[PDB]
């Protein structure tokens, strides 16, 4: 079984985590930077390790994928966030209301504009 | 008492009512839950939403008597609500928990997330079940957003609407939002509509 | 005039990371490429075969980053991980000098006109120049990142004054060294992500350099300045300038891009098909050379092939 | 593993009373970090070096000499 122990997870983990404008989907490159990013005593486990990135970068590439949230993904997350819509969903778009929500507005004593509609079952 | 001006306003009531808030849960009803009136066929209740002001003017009574403003706590496991109590931590101190509760968050001192607040606001009493329970043990009031079913066990001031509705859960938490930041003196004109949009406190799908 | 299909080479077991021609012999490319060997080409002008390898070279002990041809078609050089460069000839194999000295990889070398000396930037964040005996005669500090790729400039006046050296890292941020003093004298800032590879253009006056974020801005190195900015929309891998006219090619992530710089548009998006391969990240070009006509482009991708466009 | 051979002392002793003999096993690990010979730390402990945050350029400015 290649089931990788979480000393490997959570290193790749902590590597994606702060290091994405870096090493890449290619296994070499990663190996060759991940030695001097880290100090990692064994070159089993920095093959191991490095391999795993690799495999984190291609799962990153196709969308969003959990435990994960680097420098460009929080920034990517709070701009959709950000959404000020225009159309304004809760404003009037023409409002519709049933007879016992109508009587419950001119016991309050507020003028609105309602269009009573008959609801049974 | 109150100075007679923060009773319903008229398009306030508009926003109640187009975020369908004055619907309720179905014939199930709470006897400690008087906000029903006149109940609709097809098995629908409706809230006096009215009634729902004072206890949400009441509410933000609570949180402006804080002196610290990050310590009243904001909760909500609904799908629905993590975007409202996120944008409620961003307007006020608020520090909120969206998501897992992780619990011992109010007991057990060395955690992480240890948070000890002197004010928790729950969205769905239900669903956060841990929160009002971890408050029980370590004297803290509670306000929870309730339907006519909601479990009001443990719980002091309720702000009656549906926490089944999409619009209902993010209109009042920017309600309860826009009572506390008037008090507190962030804006200081009482009939200005707080020109942030209502719409900013939504959940996304996607 | 539309780059086209004409055909494809097979003869390594790796992905080509360089591709070098010479003026001398117009049929002639050296090839290196990720199994520790260069291949060099014998090119007939034909259909979909283009011809057959003619000698294969061997002797390193890692990827072979880049190689480069001198004028005269007969030297090579070759820039591989194993911590060395080796000189070679395409009569016979036959390596002349090792070039040992650096402490890690070596990303590029390059040689000068007239067969001078040789330039070569390392992943020890240094810049080394060699003689042709094996010599190291300076060694050149400065970068705070690893370099990626190193070059040196074509002067089109024949040995004016001084000879100039190219370097860019993933410190997004491009140096310009004289090794006639060994000084720095231009430093190119702008980039935003780490840059990959850098070219400068056969006039002498132009340099293009591009990185992870997939923007290709330009300089003009005798003015010192900037000129724009131009992307992409992807991952970029290499660049390449034409020698006779006025075009400029980037090995992208999702194919090849050609552009027409002097009104600046693209031209027609190379995406050749590869018989798949769909489900996961299709081939890429990784390294790309135009010939010494400036008619025919090739282009190594990771799929074990050397493919070649030529304007009809 | 090779780190007990590598970190830990052992040492074993025989203490002779009047009732019969008791055993001494005392085992020392010492900190890793200051072993000041040979490796300095566990083999499946990694470091990821912190890094240095920099602020985009915004701007293509040049810098001459
Ligand atoms: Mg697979």
């Amino acid at each position: 079984g290649r089931v990788r122990t979480k000393t490997v997870k959570r290193a790749s983990k902590a590597l994606i985590e702060r290091y994405y404008p870096k090493l890449t989907l290619d296994f070499q490159t990663n190996k060759r930077l991940c030695d001097e990013i880290a100090t990692i005593q064994s070159k089993r486990l920095r093959n191991k390790i490095a391999g795993y990135t690799t495999h984190l970068m291609k799962r990153i590439q196709k969308g969003p994928v959990r435990g994960i949230s680097f420098k460009l993904q929080e920034e990517e997350r709070e701009r959709k966030d950000q959404y000020v819509p225009e159309v304004s969903a809760l404003d009037l778009s023409r409002l519709n209301v049933d007879n016992q929500t109508s009587d419950l507005v001119k016991s309050l004593g507020l003028k609105l504009p309602l269009s009573v509609i008959n609801v049974s079952a | 008492s109150l100075p007679a001006t923060f009773d319903l306003t008229p398009e306030d009531a508009q926003l109640l009512l187009a975020a369908n808030t004055h619907l309720g849960a179905r014939n199930v009803q709470v006897h400690q839950e008087p906000y029903v009136f006149n109940a609709r066929p097809d098995g629908v209740h409706v809230i006096n939403v009215g009634k729902t002001w004072e206890k949400l003017v009441l509410a933000a009574r609570i949180i402006a008597a804080i002196p610290n403003p990050e310590d009243v706590v904001a909760i909500s496991s609904r799908t629905f609500g993590q975007r409202a109590v996120l944008k409620f931590a961003a307007h006020t101190g608020a520090t909120p928990i969206a998501g897992r509760f992780t619990p011992g968050s109010f007991t057990n001192y060395i955690t992480r997330s240890f948070k000890e607040p002197r004010l928790v606001i729950v969205t769905d009493p239900r669903s956060d079940a841990q929160a009002i329970k971890e408050a029980s043990y370590v004297n803290i009031p509670v306000i929870a957003l309730t339907d006519l079913d909601s479990p009001s066990e443990f719980v002091d001031v309720a702000i009656p609407c549906n926490n089944r509705g999409k619009h209902s859960i993010g209109l009042i938490w920017y309600l309860l939002a826009r009572e506390v930041l008037r008090l507190r003196g962030a804006l200081v004109d009482r009939t200005q509509p707080w020109s942030i949009m209502p719409d900013l406190y939504f959940y996304r799908d996607p | 005039e539309v780059l086209v299909l004409r055909g494809t080479l097979e003869g390594h077991n790796g992905w080509v990371t360089s591709l070098a021609t010479s003026a001398g012999q117009p049929n002639l490319l050296l090839s290196a490429s990720r199994d520790k060997t260069l291949i060099s080409w014998k090119l007939t002008g034909d259909d979909q075969k283009f011809g057959v390898p003619v000698r294969s070279f061997k002797g390193h002990s890692h990827i072979v980053q880049d190689c480069t041809l001198t004028a005269d078609g007969a030297y090579a050089l070759s820039a591989s991980w194993d911590k060395t460069l080796r000189l070679w000839d395409v009569a016979t194999g036959e390596t002349y000098q090792r070039f040992v000295g650096h402490k890690s990889d070596v990303m590029s070398v390059d040689i000068d006109k007239k067969a001078s000396m040789i330039i070569s930037g390392s992943r020890d964040k240094t810049i080394k120049v060699w003689t042709i005996k094996g010599q190291c005669l300076a060694t050149l500090l400065g970068h705070n990142d690893w370099v990626s790729q190193v070059r040196v400039v074509p002067n089109e006046k024949a040995d004016d004054d001084s000879v100039t050296i190219i370097s860019a890292g993933n410190d997004k941020m491009v140096k310009a060294w004289n090794l006639n003093q060994f000084q720095i004298e231009a430093d190119f800032i702008g980039h935003n992500s780490n840059i990959n590879t850098l070219t400068a253009s056969p006039d002498g006056t132009l340099i293009a350099s591009a990185g992870k974020d997939g923007e290709i801005m330009l300089w003009n190195l005798a003015a010192k300045k900037a000129m724009y900015t131009l992307s992409a929309q992807d991952e970029v891998f290499s660049l390449a300038f034409s020698p006779n006219r006025y075009w400029l090619a980037a090995a992208t992530a999702t194919g090849i891009k050609v552009f027409s710089l002097d009104p600046q548009y693209l031209v027609d998006d190379l995406r050749p098909e590869f018989a798949g391969y769909s489900k996961a990240a299709e081939p890429h070009a990784v390294s790309l050379a135009w010939s010494a006509d400036g008619q025919t482009l090739f282009a190594g991708y990771t799929d074990n092939v050397i493919r070649v466009w030529q304007v009809m | 593993g090779q780190p007990v051979n590598d970190f830990i002392d052992t040492a074993t002793r025989h203490v002779l009373m009047r009732q019969g003999v008791l055993g001494i096993k005392v085992k020392i690990m010492r900190d890793p970090a200051k072993s000041r010979t040979g490796p300095k730390a566990l083999p499946d402990a990694v470091t990821i070096i912190e890094p240095k945050e920099e602020e985009p350029i915004l701007a293509p400015s040049v810098k001459d000499y």
